[PDB]
RNA sequence: UUUCUAAUUUUUAUAUAUUGAAGUAAUAUGUAUUGAAUUGAAUAUUAAAAAUACAAAUUUAAUUUGUAAUUAAUAAAUCU
């Protein structure tokens, strides 16, 4: 069961997660091409 | 698809003559000097029995 | 207190928007006999080339063709089942409409757009609310029977009074 | 040089390099 | 015609100040009469 | 079916039978956060900042305590009751000795956030202070089983009460 | 001495009723009405430990 | 507010003579100027129900001398 | 028109100024639900758009409490009842809405392990309600100004609708300058939860 | 306990770094004017032997056939290739010294395309004249 | 879990105080009115009167005396 708290290092390395996804979707809204 | 979005401003952003009253009993910080009040030490007010009876 | 039976599944037996043969039950509706009393109003009333079975309120198409649901413009709760007979007429447009909108050259204000129909009607018929809201005086609803013998009105229909649009 | 470059404009696509960072067996059947 | 979020929208991490017991009068005004939070039992919110 | 032919919104009464409607447990669940604020017209009112299920006996014991701490000729307490009531131990094996009659009879309200409960309304030009107000309600608030804060006249500015 | 269940309930009923740090617990001690108006904040016993009172 | 009725009337002409025998500094008979002293005795009167005529009423004391104007 | 098929909502010119979402204000044309509107045309707060009312209508002032105030709807008022509607449509949309979440919460404190950003409220405003705003206006509470929202269950946070003073908009909305958007964080396993 | 690890430019960040202000300034440039000399200076930018077309027209492809302005080799960009950022690989380096222009069918699109530019870090563009650049044939 | 090997998830996470502000002075509509055996700011109810600032108390059978006189006291600065 969820008894003792999530260790802090895990929450911190999971704040890097949403800041990975927040860096994927920055790639998935780029223009499909580039007028060059 | 409908998207709801604010109109463009033509006047002051925070309402002034349209402001709702604050909503908490406006016993100001100066009628009951509860906290957040700063006064010069020369200009200490209201010690009419302690140290304003002999003002300076 | 008692028992109860399990509620059968009364759902679509085709995919709306796709072609359809007549031996397919388009939708097996609840003949909503509230509890086996004799008055119900089906959810999906019959449409073009669709004919309803009287007993079980199941809509069977009458001619093979692509099928669709027309939600009533007035109340989006009351739907018809349209079968338009020509399957090539829609396939050879879909294959365009979906080839144009791939190149970004198709407009989204199409009538067939789901979220536009609210505005589409209003671009063309701007007062259609008033054309269905208007209450008719019992005089004009029964136009002068002599205008029928004198032939002015092609044929009097006194019961068709409700605007189903 | 303060000018929108002038020339016959070619367009170049993009190519995504994808890796997998989370296990697949935790997720749905659609994912 | 400019609205600056920063004027009215204040996100300040304010220190929840202790009810000052060291002075007598400011202890009595500060006595926010909601200390009867004792009705916080996680009681049955959908039954009785 | 389910709610219709209400008995003036206190409880719903079966359409084809005068029996009470006997709703589900989590019907009218208070676990919303009420969007609509209350436009109280008393001088002060006791709104419920949280949600819960509050009996009528818990609300009447509170009135009998508020009515002690209040100046008589000046302010007349005003208790609202238009809200909907709800049943209790209703089900048959779930009652004690088959006495479903004596368990459902209790009627408790499911209060969402920010419903006003009482009103220290004025009958004169006499005025009140928040200190003069919370002092009154501090008696009754100790009976009303959920969290409640007093609010001054007019529209509750729920930016502050929360 | 009635443990005023939260610290915030503490009120000085008498002129001689003041606050005191009786071993990390804010309490009210009065010379007059010595135990009659005495209040003591709720907190662990003055000598607790980490296995007995957490 | 305790009794429901204004009691006996008065008129400002009378308070000015209750105010003449009531001087705080009986060494300096008019430390409070007399007009200032009256608003005091007037208020103490109203606080007892003594509705004086010059105020509190729609019309002042009617006179047989001349028009209201 | 039929007793079966009735217009789910009808056009309406408000005479009074109703607070509620279905409400309007003086003289604007709005398609409000049929059942509600039908107890306005009896109540007098509204009148169906006859060609006459499309120019002026005798609206209501709480000052004398009767239908005296003539509010003529020239093209200028029709630029005023648009910005004033378009405004309090954002209001009554976020205030009526209850925007949901699905998040992961390993641990005991019922604490959302990747707490919420003001980015992640404007994101669930535009996602669910299509309310497009500036996430610079969303002020959080005091409990969640530090660590973001961070906790399951019902959270709310204030959205500041700035430009409401030249619309003359007060007493017809609960707070002229704010609105309580009402979160809720329904924890979910890796199956349906993100981040 | 964010904003301790990340900065204040975290949680208090309106990640909408797109258009809280630029759109306004877009409607500012819309107001003032563009005319002959405002093209004649651009003519000197065409007179500059370095040929990078200054003005660009965001107009539908049937429109430009009707009033072709492509003469000085100016750039014809679909208004989304600007909005989407697909045009940055052909856009001046001096974001603070360059001012191109934007022609458009009806001046609402022009400002609606020049705001996209000022969202891309561009500073000066007065953003419209469908008819001047034709009256300034060059 | 073929076997040797290599590895990015660790029974190590931050806990609320500085200050028993206690000297500095006779008074004066006034002991208001009412209800009251009595009540004088501190019985009961009543509370938007005043002027020359101090009516939500302690005290007394009542008063006077006598306590009291709307103030500096920045834990925020993360700690790794
Ligand atoms: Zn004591």
């Amino acid at each position: 069961e969820l008894l003792h708290p999530l260790p802090v290092w895990a929450r911190r390395q999971q704040w890097l997660k949403r800041d990975t996804v927040e860096m994927n979707e920055a790639i998935l809204r780029e223009p499909y091409y580039r007028i060059k | 698809e409908r998207y709801y979005a604010l109109p463009h401003l033509r006047g002051p952003s925070m309402p002034v003559q349209l402001a709702q009253p604050s909503g908490k009993y406006p016993s100001g910080k100066f009628t009951q000097m509860m906290e957040d009040v700063a006064i010069h030490p020369l200009q200490k007010p209201d010690a009419r029995y302690k140290h304003n009876m002999y003002p300076a | 207190q008692a028992g109860s039976p399990r509620q059968k599944a009364k759902l679509f037996h085709v995919i709306p928007g796709t072609p359809v043969t007549p031996v397919e039950k388009l939708k097996e509706q609840r003949r909503r006999f509230g509890q086996d009393r004799y008055s119900r109003q089906p959810e999906y009333r019959p449409g073009r080339n669709v004919r309803m079975d009287p007993n079980t309120f199941t809509l069977y198409a009458t001619t093979k063709g692509v099928m669709t649901i027309r939600t009533s413009r007035i109340n989006p709760s009351y739907k018809w089942l349209d079968v338009e007979p020509d399957i090539q007429k829609v396939y050879r447009s879909r294959c365009m409409r979906a080839a144009l909108q791939a190149r970004g050259k198709a407009s989204m204000m199409v009538a067939g757009n789901v979220h536009y129909r609210a505005e589409l009607d209003h671009v063309t018929e701007p007062h259609w609310r008033e054309r269905v809201m208007r209450v008719p005086k019992a005089t004009e609803r029964f136009q002068d029977p002599n205008y029928f013998t004198r032939g002015l009105v092609p044929s009097l229909r006194p019961l068709s009074r409700y605007s189903y649009e | 040089t303060t000018t929108i470059a002038a020339g016959p404009y070619r367009r170049v696509g993009n190519v995504f390099i994808v890796t997998c960072i989370d296990h697949p067996f935790k997720f749905s059947w659609e994912v | 015609a400019t609205y600056d979020p920063a004027a009215f929208v204040s996100d300040d991490i304010k220190k929840d100040v202790r009810r000052p017991f060291w002075s007598r009068r400011r202890w009595a005004l500060s006595d926010n009469f909601m200390v009867p939070m004792s009705p916080k039992p996680k009681n049955t919110i959908k039954d009785e | 079916l389910r709610p219709s032919s209400l008995l003036r919104a206190y409880h719903y009464v079966h359409p084809k039978t005068g029996r009470p409607i006997r709703q589900y447990r989590k019907y009218g669940d208070p676990r919303f956060i009420n969007n609509e604020v209350a436009l109280i017209k008393g001088l002060f009112a006791l709104i419920t900042t949280d949600f819960g299920m509050v009996t009528q006996s818990q609300l009447e014991n509170a009135r009998l305590a508020i009515l002690r701490r209040m100046p008589r000729g000046s302010f007349a307490l005003t208790m609202h009751t238009d809200y909907e009531e709800f049943p209790v131990v209703q089900k048959s094996p779930e009652s004690r000795m088959g006495a479903g009659k004596s368990n459902i009879h209790h009627f408790a309200y499911k209060f969402t956030t920010g419903v006003p409960l009482f009103e220290i309304t004025a009958l004169s030009s006499r005025r009140l202070n928040q200190a003069e107000a919370e002092g009154i309600f501090l008696a009754g608030r100790s009976f009303i089983p959920l969290q409640t804060a007093v609010v001054p006249r007019g529209r509750v500015d729920e930016y502050h009460v929360f | 001495h009635p443990g005023l269940v939260p610290r915030d309930k503490l009120k000085l009923h008498c002129e001689f009723c003041r606050f005191h740090w009786v071993q990390d617990t804010l309490v009210v001690r009065c010379a007059a009405h010595p135990k009659e108006h005495n209040q003591r904040e709720i907190w662990l016993e003055p000598t607790w430990t980490w296995g007995k009172q957490q | 507010v305790l009794r429901g009725n204004y009691c006996a009337y008065l008129t400002l002409e009378m308070c000015y003579e209750i105010a003449k025998m009531k001087q705080m500094s009986w060494g300096k008979v008019e430390y409070p100027p007399i007009e200032v002293r009256v608003r005091r005795v007037v208020g103490q009167a109203r606080r007892m129900g003594i509705a004086i005529i010059g105020i509190d009423t729609v019309h002042s004391s009617p006179v047989k001398g001349m028009t209201e104007k | 028109m039929a007793p079966e098929l009735q217009l789910e909502y009808i056009p309406i010119i408000f005479t009074r100024t109703i607070l509620g979402p279905q409400g309007g204000f003086a003289g604007e044309e709005r398609l409000i639900k049929r059942e509600v509107a039908q107890k306005y045309m009896s109540e007098g707060n509204a009148v169906t758009p006859s060609a006459e009312f499309h120019q002026g209508v005798w609206c209501y002032n709480p000052d004398s409490e009767q239908y005296d105030r003539f509010v003529e709807r020239n093209a200028e008022f029709l630029d005023f009842a648009a910005r004033k509607r378009q405004w309090l449509d954002v209001y009554w949309r976020v205030n009526t809405g209850y925007l949901l979440f699905g998040r992961q919460s390993w641990g005991q404190g019922w604490l959302l392990n990747c707490p919420l950003r003001k980015k992640d409220i404007a994101q669930k405003l535009w996602e669910q309600y299509k309310v497009r705003v500036d996430p610079r206006l969303i002020e959080f509470r005091e409990k969640d100004r530090r660590t973001g929202i961070q906790d399951l269950g019902h959270n709310w946070c204030w959205l500041y609708l700035p430009g409401a003073e030249e619309l003359a908009i007060d007493r017809e909305v609960y707070d002229n300058k704010r609105v309580k958007v009402r979160m809720h964080i329904r924890k979910m396993s890796s199956y349906g939860a993100l981040y | 306990n964010l904003n301790k690890r990340y900065g204040a430019p975290y949680v208090a960040k309106g990640y909408a770094s797109l258009d809280p202000r630029c759109s306004l300034d877009a409607y500012s440039s819309f107001q003032q004017t563009v005319t002959s000399a405002d093209m004649k200076k651009a003519l000197l930018s065409i007179d500059s032997t370095s040929s990078g077309a200054l003005v660009i027209d965001v107009r539908s492809e049937p429109e430009r056939r009707l009033r072709p302005l492509l003469s000085p080799a100016i750039v014809a960009l679909h208004p989304h290739d600007i909005l989407s950022g697909a045009a940055c690989p052909i856009l001046p380096s001096n974001k603070e010294r360059a001012e191109m222009f934007v022609v458009a069918s009806e001046a609402q699109r022009a400002v609606n395309a020049c705001t996209a530019l000022r969202r891309w870090g561009f500073s000066r563009v007065t953003a419209v004249s469908v008819d001047a650049v034709s009256e300034a044939i060059a």
